[PDB]
């Protein structure tokens, strides 16, 4: 075929990102994968005159190793190409559907040549152990998985392949994000699953090979809960007054004047204090104010999404997504049954939040992760199954906001 | 010397052109020396004489010791040539080298001059040999090979060397060739006879591609003085470390001292540099003489004791397991060994912390395991099994309650004190029968004076005055007051998010004297519960302590 030209945003040099060291098992898997890819023409060896680098990792999505390339930096430096010049629009109705299946279509990108003058920016290195040898250096000849230019260029062909199917099934929504197809319907599950298999067979018989069920009608901002107790002590009222004080940053219509009166005087922490009727009415009225949702929180497509995560113990994690503090677009809680650890749980939660985020808004959030950076940089691939990678940073402040979001 | 290797293409950076740097005069004794050198290099194809059409020129100098050597200043050309894939910025570590029966060291001579230089790029290497007192035009010459001191040479030579070795490596798949600048290191487990043969055959292969290699009579012999190391047929250690004795200590001298110690710590167990590096926090000037603290004097004297002893490390066998053991080695300092069979250490190291003002032992131990896990992957491509002086209940209690996510790997308890322990543990629920102190502190931001007070539920009240303090430090001093004046169980109620955060993190060591005092108190207490209420909301107890301390 013919290759569409590509250009970095002017005044930008290609990516020069350092390759992380790898386990010998992960390196052995990469060498075997790249040997075959080279035998099939998809990549080629490169010389010292290419100074570019983009990190590479080995994961499992299945007992077969797969190769994952971190094109975050290259993506940030091509974004004229895939955001504006060749944007793929996001449909607002996908979140409303009752079932959504994700289909991996990345393998189809490898049938399309890449602009000969852009290949150099895709360079990558398989490292060696203990600096024994300089790494093995390659670049791409075809459209790579993970580069946001790949779906942008393949967009025309994808529209042609899918056009039959959208004629047949007009109430089915299909959105593309990087290497994935999100397919949503209002059908019964069994009907939905066979409609998905039909589309699989359609994609396959046209040469596009493919190898996750979501229900976006359950997702919502979770409203705050106050304890319901039989015997309240002074400490319990202080926690309750503190939690309600915090909530007034969000819901303007809450007061505790009647509730603090029950603590007037300097009392022992363990003293049982009964709830007067006006106090009990003030608390019950506040439980209604908490049920209703907030107003004035609008997604601003120009601004970055931000996800905060806090560890609650017993396999439970809470999270909020926002663009301005206290303006939570979405709040939620994740749980992990039994055979788990902290990093496995955080990694899984990060992937669920990123998926929800793609469905709702079509962009990935930027995470604030409660973990030491080097611990994350070492273990995150052991449980990572997606093909994309969000941005992240590491927050070393543990606010008491843990108790409040519980 | 000359070679049929293929050439790597080279560009100048986009929109730049070649260097035109005028040539300074010479003593005309060197101008004779350069002529003899350039005519030799010409006869071997290294350079060629060029016409007047070439407009570029890079300065050329000359310098003697016995013999002379030509020196070229490519700084202008270097700034103008494209970037390259940087050659390996690290070196292999002896604790990672796999043991091998016989090992040979080959240096390749005139390595750069043996590799050809891309044709279109040759004009931008032009240099000029001066005629005495400008009495005639000078000699124009350009390079045909990789020039010494140019930006591309280390990388183009390395990639060239890799390709040249490739056919030989295919035919002898059981011999190991590390490559490192102009050196090759070759090992095998063949009979020292056949090993000496295969070496001679690889010399011949290299000579066919134009790479001279040393004779058996000239190949270096063990022990090997390599990159600050000493390699022996079965063991390795560092080269001798001489710490200076000096009455005044300059910042530059302290930097040179921490570095030397850092180097020794990879095999000399026990090294410490925490107090010595605290001095260096005054990076202001390099000559400014920093007055050595008394903790630093103790540290340095202990290092000198250990350096007096000699020590060594061993080589790696991938069939035997990999084990890491860690010991507490001071206040916030830690030391570790890595080995496969006991007392036969591959290497050692240390871990101190600049993590934050306050920490505790369990967190620091976890941070140390992390540092080792990173190091082991780099050196051996795997994680060790860990031997640690902490019990499962100590660590499980910490990591379940800790707000951050941590991964604790395969480890086993070792009963060698000091053990890692939680010195105290805050209560989770308020305490019945214990006096409830309501604390608050305050300070005037201008006058920098303030007061810490409490009010309890048994009717006791107290205010203590504070000079040259801050609002944050007084909120801590109020907490400290309540521990002092309480019995063995106490409930405390504070308005201060700052102070709550710092204590809820259960630190056991701090940069702050005040926090260290609180820590002394929290240990002696049987039970402590700490609770927070929002300030200035008239809760009950906070209002009174606030009124008492505030006005
Ligand atoms: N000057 C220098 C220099 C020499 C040799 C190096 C060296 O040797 C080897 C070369 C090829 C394969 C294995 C090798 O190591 C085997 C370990 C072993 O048993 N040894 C006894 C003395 C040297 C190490 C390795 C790395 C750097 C060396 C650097």
């Amino acid at each position: 075929i013919e290759t569409v030209p590509v250009k970095l945003k002017p005044g930008m040099d290609g990516p020069k990102v350092k390759q992380w060291p790898l386990t010998e098992e992960k390196i052995k898997a990469l060498v075997e994968i790249c040997t075959e890819m080279e035998k099939e023409g998809k990549i080629s060896k490169i010389g010292p005159e290419n100074p570019y680098n983009t990190p590479v990792f080995a994961i499992k999505k299945s007992t077969k190793w797969r190769k994952l390339v971190d094109f975050r930096e290259l993506n940030k430096r091509t974004q004229d190409f895939w955001e504006v010049q060749l944007g793929i629009p996001h449909p607002a109705g996908l979140k409303k559907k009752k079932s959504v299946t994700v289909l991996d279509v990345g393998d189809a990108y490898f049938s399309v040549p890449l602009d000969e003058d852009f290949r150099k920016y895709t360079a990558f290195t398989i490292p060696s152990i203990n600096n024994e040898t300089p790494g093995i250096r390659y670049q791409y000849n075809v459209l790579p998985q993970g580069w946001k230019g790949s779906p942008a260029i393949f967009q025309s062909s994808m529209t042609k392949i899918l056009e039959p199917f959208k004629k047949q099934n007009p109430d089915i929504v299909i959105y593309q994000y990087m290497d994935d197809l999100y397919v949503g319907s209002d059908l019964e599950i069994g009907q939905h699953r066979t409609k998905i298999e039909e589309l699989r067979q359609h994609l396959l018989r046209w040469g596009l090979t493919t190898p996750y069920e979501l229900h976006p009608d359950k997702w919502t901002v979770q409203p705050i809960v106050l304890p319901e107790k039989d015997s309240w002590t002074v400490n319990d009222i202080q926690k309750l007054v503190g939690k309600l004080n915090w909530a007034s940053q969000i819901y303007p219509g809450i007061k505790v004047r009647q509730l603090s009166k029950l603590l007037r005087g300097t009392k022992a922490l363990t003293e049982v204090i009964p709830l007067t009727e006006e106090a009990e009415l003030e608390l019950a009225e506040n439980r209604e104010i908490l049920k209703e949702p907030v107003h004035g929180v609008y997604y601003d497509p120009s601004k970055d999404l931000i996800a905060e995560i806090q560890k609650q113990g017993q396999g439970q994690w809470t999270y909020q997504i926002y663009q301005e503090p206290f303006k939570n677009l979405k709040t939620g809680k994740y749980a992990r049954m039994r055979h788990t650890n902290d990093v496995k749980q955080l990694t899984e939660a990060v992937q669920k939040i990123t998926t929800e985020s793609i469905v709702i808004w079509g962009k990935t959030p930027k995470f604030k992760l409660p973990i030491q950076k080097e611990t994350w940089e070492t273990w995150w691939t052991e449980y990572w199954q997606a093909t994309w990678i969000p941005e992240w940073e590491f927050v070393n402040t543990p606010p008491l906001v843990k108790l409040w979001y519980q | 010397p000359i070679s049929p290797i293929e050439t790597v293409p080279v560009k100048l950076k986009p929109g730049m052109d070649g260097p035109k740097v005028k040539q300074w005069p010479l003593t005309e004794e060197k101008i004779k020396a350069l002529v003899e050198i350039c005519t030799e290099m010409e006869k071997e194809g290294k350079i060629s004489k060029i016409g007047p059409e070439n407009p570029y020129n890079t300065p050329v100098f000359a310098i003697k010791k016995t013999k002379w050597r030509k020196l070229v200043d490519f700084r202008e050309l270097n700034k103008r040539t494209q970037d390259f894939w940087e050659v390996q910025l690290g070196i292999p570590h002896p604790a990672g080298l796999k043991k091998k029966k016989s090992v040979t060291v080959l240096d390749v001579g005139d390595a750069y001059f043996s590799v050809p230089l891309d044709e279109d790029f040759r004009k931008y290497t032009a240099f000029t040999i001066p005629s005495i007192n400008n009495e005639t035009p000078g000699i124009r010459y350009q390079y045909n090979v990789l020039p010494q001191g140019w930006k591309g040479s280390p990388a183009i030579f390395q990639s060239s060397m890799t390709k040249i070795l490739e056919p030989f490596a295919a035919q002898n798949p059981d011999i190991v060739i590390y490559q490192y600048m102009d050196d090759l290191y070759v090992g095998s487990d063949l009979e020292i006879g056949q090993h000496r043969t295969k070496i001679e055959e690889l010399r011949q292969h290299l000579l066919r591609w134009g790479l001279t290699t040393p004779d058996k009579k000239h190949q270096k012999e063990p022990p090997f003085l390599w990159m600050g190391y000493e390699l022996h047929p079965d063991k390795w250690t560092v080269q001798p470390i001489v710490l200076p004795e000096k009455d005044s200590w300059t910042v530059n001298d302290i930097q040179k001292l921490v570095g030397k110690l850092n180097w020794a710590s990879q095999i000399y167990p026990g090294i410490k540099v925490r107090q010595l590096s605290k001095l260096l926090r005054g990076t202001k000037a390099l000559t400014e003489v920093i007055p050595l603290t008394e903790e630093a004097e103790l540290e340095l004297a202990e290092n000198r004791e250990i350096l007096k002893e000699p020590v060594h490390g061993v080589y790696y066998d991938p069939s035997k397991d990999l084990i890491a053991e860690i010991q507490k080695q001071g206040q916030g300092q830690w030391t570790y060994q890595i080995y496969q069979e006991p007392f036969k250490n591959l290497k050692t190291g240390k871990y101190a912390r600049m993590r934050g003002a306050h920490t505790n032992d369990v967190k620091q131990l976890t941070e140390a395991v992390q540092k080792i896990t990173t190091e082991s992957i780099v050196i051996w491509g795997k994680t060790p099994k860990f031997k640690l002086p902490i019990q499962k209940e100590t660590w499980e209690t910490w990591w379940t309650e800790y707000w951050q996510a941590t991964w604790i790997p395969e480890w086993e308890f070792v009963n060698t004190p000091p053990l890692v322990k939680l010195w105290y543990q805050l209560e989770k629920e308020p305490i019945v029968g214990a006096e409830t102190f309501y604390v608050d502190g305050a300070a005037n931001r201008e006058t920098k004076l303030g007061k810490a007070g409490y009010v309890t539920n048994k009717g006791r009240q107290k205010v203590v005055p504070l000079t040259n303090t801050t609002n944050q430090k007084t909120e801590l001093q109020a907490i400290y007051l309540a521990l002092q004046d309480s019995g063995l169980e106490v409930n405390i109620v504070t308005d201060s998010q700052y102070a709550l955060g710092i204590i809820q993190a259960q630190p056991d060591k701090s940069e702050s004297e005040l926090v260290n005092q609180i820590i002394e108190q929290l240990i002696k207490k049987e039970k402590v519960y700490l609770a927070w209420v929002p300030a200035h909301k008239g809760i009950g107890g906070n209002e009174q302590v606030d009124k008492l301390v505030s006005a």
